[PDB]
């Protein structure tokens, strides 16, 4: 009873600006689809952005390298905006070496196997003498959303040598997106809606692929709604008592009172186990002696007791 | 004369913005941030710029 | 005596000595947080009665046997960042630091 929207008349204004048209739409679905797709496209779009940078002569982001016009901070800020598209890899290393006079642009970065620089005119630093050279390595990854450098700690699971300048990552290619609804040119029907989406990205992702990915994400999220339905731990404890190196007159008495684990012995306050038959004043101190040797003071209070 | 050697160490920390950080214009309108909203949640005009 | 400054600090593990140079100063550019060691400054202690336990302790361990007291500058809790610069200074006559 509802016409199915189709992807038709996709055109590109520039290398970044793009317009996408969905011609068949019903009365209220234009705005709903437009807003949902805008939120999906802005929120979570896969992309690639520079993760870390190692420069040969520097030690920290707050240093100055002789022969360059910009501080290392400004170089990192410039690199954060680099736009690069990768294929089949997720931890790709980019090396850049240049010596001379003038700006050093993204086009100088050595041509990797499968790495495309969307814009090569992206100036990143300036060399201001004849005998100065720059040599740096960029590790660039693949991600989903904004991830600050500070909030990542798993990268410190392996110790990072001094010289690794961590930069923030954005990963989101869609810089801007707007939508609009218009009356369709179809005349046979009474009235139909046509949706137009303009997206300004960094050039890393094709518009049509972005629309398809957003639609797939929305469908996967809806898959939940399509069918509702639905209508004593530390190793020291849990250890058998026959290891504390106890005496013979204790072992039979210990088994006689159903003490098979180390823990349940700890939970016995002093004033009460003395009522045990043939416990022994000197023997009881020996139990307290060997048990305190493990650091378990008598009289602890537990919550629950498993049977294993 | 009691001193024999002196050493001084400088640390640098990059403080970012966050909810409690105080912000104001230059007409006397101060305030404290309350929520760092995601991009798609802010109001946007006809051209899509939030 | 003198509160000499050295990298080697008695009774401190090798993990806390990862960022200390051959003189006892954090490497420029190392990242510090929490209570990491900045400079290894040791204050000598007073002892002149070589008890048998003291002599056994000196025999089983180093010559000082950790009698020198450790008073090292450390980062106060809640302070983080990367070391930028170190500006050590020397008295005339004393041996100059390697740094």
């Amino acid at each position: 009873e509802f016409l199915k929207p189709r992807l038709v008349d996709i055109e590109q204004v520039s290398s970044t600006h793009a317009k996408v048209t969905l011609e068949p739409l019903e009365r209220g679905f234009g705005h709903t689809l437009g807003n949902a797709l805008r939120r999906i496209l802005l929120s979570s779009m896969p992309g690639c952005a520079v993760t870390e940078v190692e420069i040969d002569g520097v030690l920290h982001e707050y240093s100055t390298k002789e022969g360059v016009q910009e501080d290392i901070l400004e170089i990192l800020l410039n690199l954060k905006g680099l736009a690069v598209r990768v294929q089949g890899k997720d931890e790709v290393i980019l090396t850049l070496n240049k010596s001379g006079i003038g700006p050093v642009t993204a086009a100088d970065i050595t041509h990797d196997g499968d790495v495309e620089i969307v814009k090569p005119q992206h100036v990143i630093c300036h060399l201001t003498d004849e005998n100065a050279s720059i040599s740096m390595r960029i590790k660039v990854q693949r991600g989903r959303g904004y991830v600050p450098a500070s909030t990542r700690i798993h990268s410190e699971e392996d110790e990072r040598p001094i010289g690794r300048l961590l930069v923030d990552a954005c990963y989101s290619p869609v810089e801007r997106i707007a939508y609009n609804v218009e009356a369709a040119r179809v005349e046979q029907r009474t009235d139909l809606d046509k949706l137009v989406i303009e997206m300004e990205t960094n050039g890393t992702i094709d518009p049509e692929e972005a629309i398809r990915r957003a639609a797939t994400i929305l469908a996967e999220q809806l898959e939940a709604f399509v069918d509702l339905r639905d209508v004593e731990f530390d190793p020291i404890l849990l250890r058998p008592v026959d290891d504390l190196e106890l005496t013979v007159r204790s072992a039979n008495c210990l088994k006689a009172e159903a003490i098979h684990y180390i823990g349940d012995l700890v939970q016995r306050t002093e004033v009460e186990l003395l009522k045990t038959p043939n416990l022994g004043k000197k023997s009881l101190t020996e139990i307290k002696d060997v048990l305190a040797s493990r650091g378990l003071s008598l009289g602890m209070r537990l919550e629950n007791w498993p049977p294993a | 004369p009691g001193v024999l050697k002196i050493v001084k160490v400088y640390l640098a920390v990059k403080r970012r913005i966050q909810p409690g950080d105080k912000m104001a214009g230059r007409h006397g309108n101060k305030g404290v941030i309350s929520k760092i909203n995601p991009i798609e949640d802010m109001p946007y005009d006809e051209n899509g710029t939030p | 005596g003198p509160e000499e400054i050295t990298a080697d600090i008695p009774n401190v593990g090798e993990a806390a000595l990862s960022k200390l140079d051959e003189s006892g100063i954090v490497y420029i550019g190392a990242e510090v947080t929490g209570g990491d060691i900045l400079v290894g400054k040791v204050t000598p202690k007073g002892e002149t009665q070589l008890t048998p336990e003291e002599k056994l302790l000196r025999a089983i361990f180093g010559e000082k046997a950790s009698d020198v007291k450790d008073s090292s500058l450390r980062v106060p809790n809640g302070v983080s960042g990367t070391v930028i610069d170190v500006q050590v200074f020397t008295r005339d006559g004393v041996e100059k630091d390697k740094r």
